[PDB]
């Protein structure tokens, strides 16, 4: 089966890209390393990487592999995640140096799985692009390797990825995480603005002529999905259940600020 | 009462003796072992039945599916008379499992007919094993109804006793309930996929 | 195989890696350097002749494929060269070559010959080896650019109505037929008598499976408003009969294909479906046992079981009691004007609640 279909890395390696490229320690343009990733042999589940100082020019090829082997020992010793998969490089894409460091990678001899870093302000070109190669026969020149592109999936632990989702809101304009409750109710309201502005126009489009096309039983099913679990139909018996909930939180909350008093009250008659 | 975490931690000390790394979980074991050829390697005496125990569910037609082949293996002499100790736990499991099924499937059937609807080998210990399913809370039904009109209730209790304790012993029937943040949830789910 | 990373100029290079290849091509190849520098004659020689007895030549067939975009008439030699993919009848090493130049990379789809031609290549190659993972390839481009060439988009209408029988399954049937219906709905095939094929099969497919719930994915955006109702075939038969709820309103309508299919289990289920759905809708999200009993005109035990058959299918879903709250909120079947009026007064219910409830939280935020 094709080993290279989709490489499943997450924003740890995105943070490994920028930081390594925003200090560099005189890393002119091109930073490279050995990609660390697991293999289900269909979807390539990736986590971490680690980087090297290079003089990547023509025709000087440099990836400190032995060092990348020794910090492979570090990365695995810290977390039992993966083993080395390939070389991960900055711009530009496939040339003679990328295959001369694949020689440096066949020095240790696993199955290659790569990841390019895009040093550009394009929007059409995706920020990050993973690469494999077949043929991969090569008892010939240096390495005449036939590169396949790999689409990326951003799939690991989801409270990271919702942590990412607020890093996306930092990315917009931070956005410190201080007022958790108060501010996750602001974005809960922001969600409800998206509903009303969306639901009104997809109504009034079919009031005019032929709206609710991509909104017939797509959002129509997801209007139903809104009301599936908020609110509940109109059951005043469940409102009483809640109104007794309003009693028990008051209690949880009262117990709460009393044990606040029970700090200094008991714990500090030490303080006389 | 005294130090709950002892024997549950000792379950590792048993598991390490067995050659296990973590303590045992449930049917997930048999399903990463029907990954192997077992549900075909097993004899067509009981190849076909496990497909009803787990996957093919019915609150009406599984008390008359499990128990026929219970008797089909009850064959004592030449069908290894050691596999006969599993009939009163298959009973115990069938009660508390198929009761979860019925309890999530519908929300009210009188045991005036549930008694015969489960035509097993029990009657009064059947009632008291339905009470045993209620007390230790595989499900919730209002236990000791004299008229025997036992409704299950909605919702009031997805606290400690929904999954009993966390593992799901329901095949993909179970009906819906509401709780706290559940708003954000589906509302904000069904939101961001259509855009 | 032998390397490609010699000087490029891949002409005498490909000759010398083909050195190992079969007699029929390697009695010509290296000698072809005196015919021309040889990137049309030598680049067509492998396209005609077959391999040793093996497809492992995929590794030097990478060279063969990557040597088409630059030197050759790529659109003519991408319809060909992916025709050894049919002439061997293997479905894994071909499946390497199919994805290596699936399109958009090391070949770079024009103007879309490399989608269709490599798609039909995949079709003849493997049953479901790549054919599982060739929906994303197509829908990657449905999400950005509808096929400009209607001649190749009609050849796409062929490869999607091919997929239906390629892998035999209810969802592969659904996906392949209904996504062809989707792009037909947007911008393709009109083409009056060529729309009738989609009308014919949208009968058979949504009559075969419940993957339109009854008529719903044939009523979603524009899959019956182009697939005309009172047609040659009369598409409106099941449309009106989806709310008549009588075997007589099936019997009276069906022609001698639906008669021979035949509609026997579908009536009983779909009757119990849309009747409980409309029962739910009116009287009143929490309906009477006796109502549903004397609407379906059958007993108690079948009805009890068939309420949960109704929620497992999930045209309606929530907790169900014995004689009250039989079927429940969510009207998951089609609602034409009933959704339009309620969706209007629900976005009214929102403008009411959520704009008021945000400044209620912004009071404490």
């Amino acid at each position: 089966f094709p080993g290279g279909r989709v490489v499943r890395l997450h924003p740890v390696i995105l943070a490994s890209i920028v930081d390594s490229y925003e200090r560099r320690n005189e890393g002119a343009a091109r930073v490279i390393g050995t990609l660390l990733g697991t293999v289900d042999k269909h979807s390539v589940e990736v986590t971490n990487c680690f980087s090297v100082p290079h003089n990547e020019s023509e025709d000087e090829v440099a990836v400190d592999m032995e060092f990348a082997k020794n910090m492979y020992e570090l990365h695995k010793k810290v977390s039992p995640n993966e083993l080395i998969l390939g070389w991960y490089a900055t711009g530009h894409d496939i040339t003679e140096h990328s295959v001369l460091i694949h020689e440096y990678y066949s020095r240790e001899a696993p199955n290659p799985i790569h990841l390019t870093v895009d040093t550009s302000l394009q929007n059409g070109r995706m920020s990050i692009k993973a690469y494999v190669s077949t043929s991969m026969g090569v008892p010939g020149r240096t390495m005449g390797v036939m590169f396949t592109p790999l689409t990326v999936k951003y799939a690991y632990y989801d409270t990271e990825r919702i942590g990412v989702d607020l890093i996306m809101k930092t990315c917009f304009s931070p956005n410190r995480v201080i007022g958790l409750s108060s501010d996750l109710q602001q974005v809960g309201g922001a969600s409800a603005r998206i509903q009303d502005a969306l639901s009104t126009v997809l109504q009034y489009a079919e009031d005019v002529l032929s709206g609710k096309v991509s909104a017939d039983n797509t959002v129509g099913r997801f209007l139903m999905s809104l009301v599936n679990q908020v609110p509940k139909i109109v059951p005043d018996d469940f409102e009483t259940m809640l109104n007794s909930n309003i009693n028990d939180l008051l209690m949880v909350t009262y117990l709460a600020n009393l044990t606040q008093s029970q700090i200094a009250l008991n714990e500090k008659l030490v303080n006389l | 009462l005294d130090m709950d975490g002892i024997i549950v931690e000792k379950q590792r000390r048993l598991a390490t003796l067995l050659g296990l790394q973590a303590p045992p979980t449930r049917i997930g074991l048999i399903n990463d072992m029907v990954r192997f050829n077992v549900l075909q390697y097993v004899v067509p005496e009981v190849k076909d039945l496990y497909n009803w125990l787990e996957v093919e569910f019915n609150p009406l037609k599984l008390c008359e599916r499990v128990t026929k082949v219970l008797n089909w293996v009850r064959e004592q002499p030449e069908k290894e008379p050691e596999l006969q100790q599993y009939v009163p736990q298959l009973q115990s499991n069938t009660i508390l499992r198929l009761l979860q099924q019925v309890a999530q499937i519908y929300q009210s059937i009188e045991f005036s007919r549930l008694t015969s609807l489960v035509p097993f080998v029990d009657a009064f210990q059947l009632e008291r094993a339905i009470v045993d399913a209620a007390r230790h809370c595989d499900l919730q039904v209002r236990i000791d109804h004299t008229s025997r009109t036992l409704s299950f209730g909605s919702d009031l209790n997805y606290a400690t006793r929904e999954d009993a304790p966390i593992g799901p012993h329901l095949q993909s029937m179970p009906s819906e309930q509401i709780r706290n943040q559940l708003t954000a949830m589906s509302s904000v789910l069904a939101k961001a996929l259509e855009v | 195989f032998i390397d490609i990373s010699e000087e490029d100029q891949a002409a005498e290079l490909r000759a010398y890696l083909k050195s190992k290849g079969a007699e029929i091509s390697e009695e010509n190849s290296e000698g072809g350097l005196h015919v021309d520098l040889a990137q049309i004659i030598e680049a067509c020689d492998v396209c005609l002749k077959e391999d040793d007895k093996d497809v492992e030549s995929v590794m030097n067939s990478v060279v063969s494929l990557l040597l088409i975009l630059e030197p050759d008439k790529q659109e003519a030699l991408i319809e060909s060269l992916c025709e050894k993919l049919v002439k061997f009848r293997e479905g894994e090493r071909p499946s390497l070559r199919l994805q290596l130049l699936s399109n958009l990379f090391h070949g770079m789809d024009k103007n879309t010959p490399v989608r269709y031609t490599v798609y039909c290549s995949l079709i003849k190659v493997a049953a479901s080896c790549g054919a599982i993972q060739y929906i994303p390839t197509e829908l990657d481009q449905v999400r950005k650019w509808i096929s400009d060439w209607n001649l190749t988009t009609e050849k796409k209408h062929t490869l999607l109505r091919l997929l239906y029988e390629a892998l035999v399954d209810c969802k592969k049937s659904d996906a392949a037929s209904k996504v062809m219906v989707e792009l037909l709905g947007s911008y393709t095939e009109d083409n009056a008598s060529q729309a009738r094929v989609d009308a014919h099969r949208c009968i058979v497919r949504a009559l075969k499976d419940p993957n339109a719930f009854l008529f719903d994915h044939l009523l979603t955006l524009k899959p019956v408003k182009f697939l005309e109702g009172e047609l040659i075939h009369d598409l409106l038969t099941i449309f009106v009969s989806a709310k008549l709820a009588s075997y007589v309103k099936f019997y009276q309508n069906n022609k001698d294909f639906i008669d021979s299919l035949g509609l026997l289990h579908e009536q009983n289920m779909a009757k119990m479906r849309l009747l409980t759905f409309m029962g739910m809708a009116v009287e009143n999200k929490e309906i009477s046992f006796d109502t549903m009993q004397q609407e379906l005109q059958i007993g108690a035990d079948d009805v009890e079981a068939f309420v949960i058959d109704a929620v497992r299918t999930k045209m309606v879903y929530c907790k169900i009691d014995q004689t009250q709250r039989k079927v429940v909120v969510s009207h998951s079947t089609h609602r034409t004007f009933g959704k339009q009026q309620w969706q209007q007064l629900y976005d009214t219910l929102n403008a009411w609640k959520q704009n008021l409830n945000k400044v209620k939280n912004s009071l404490l935020s």
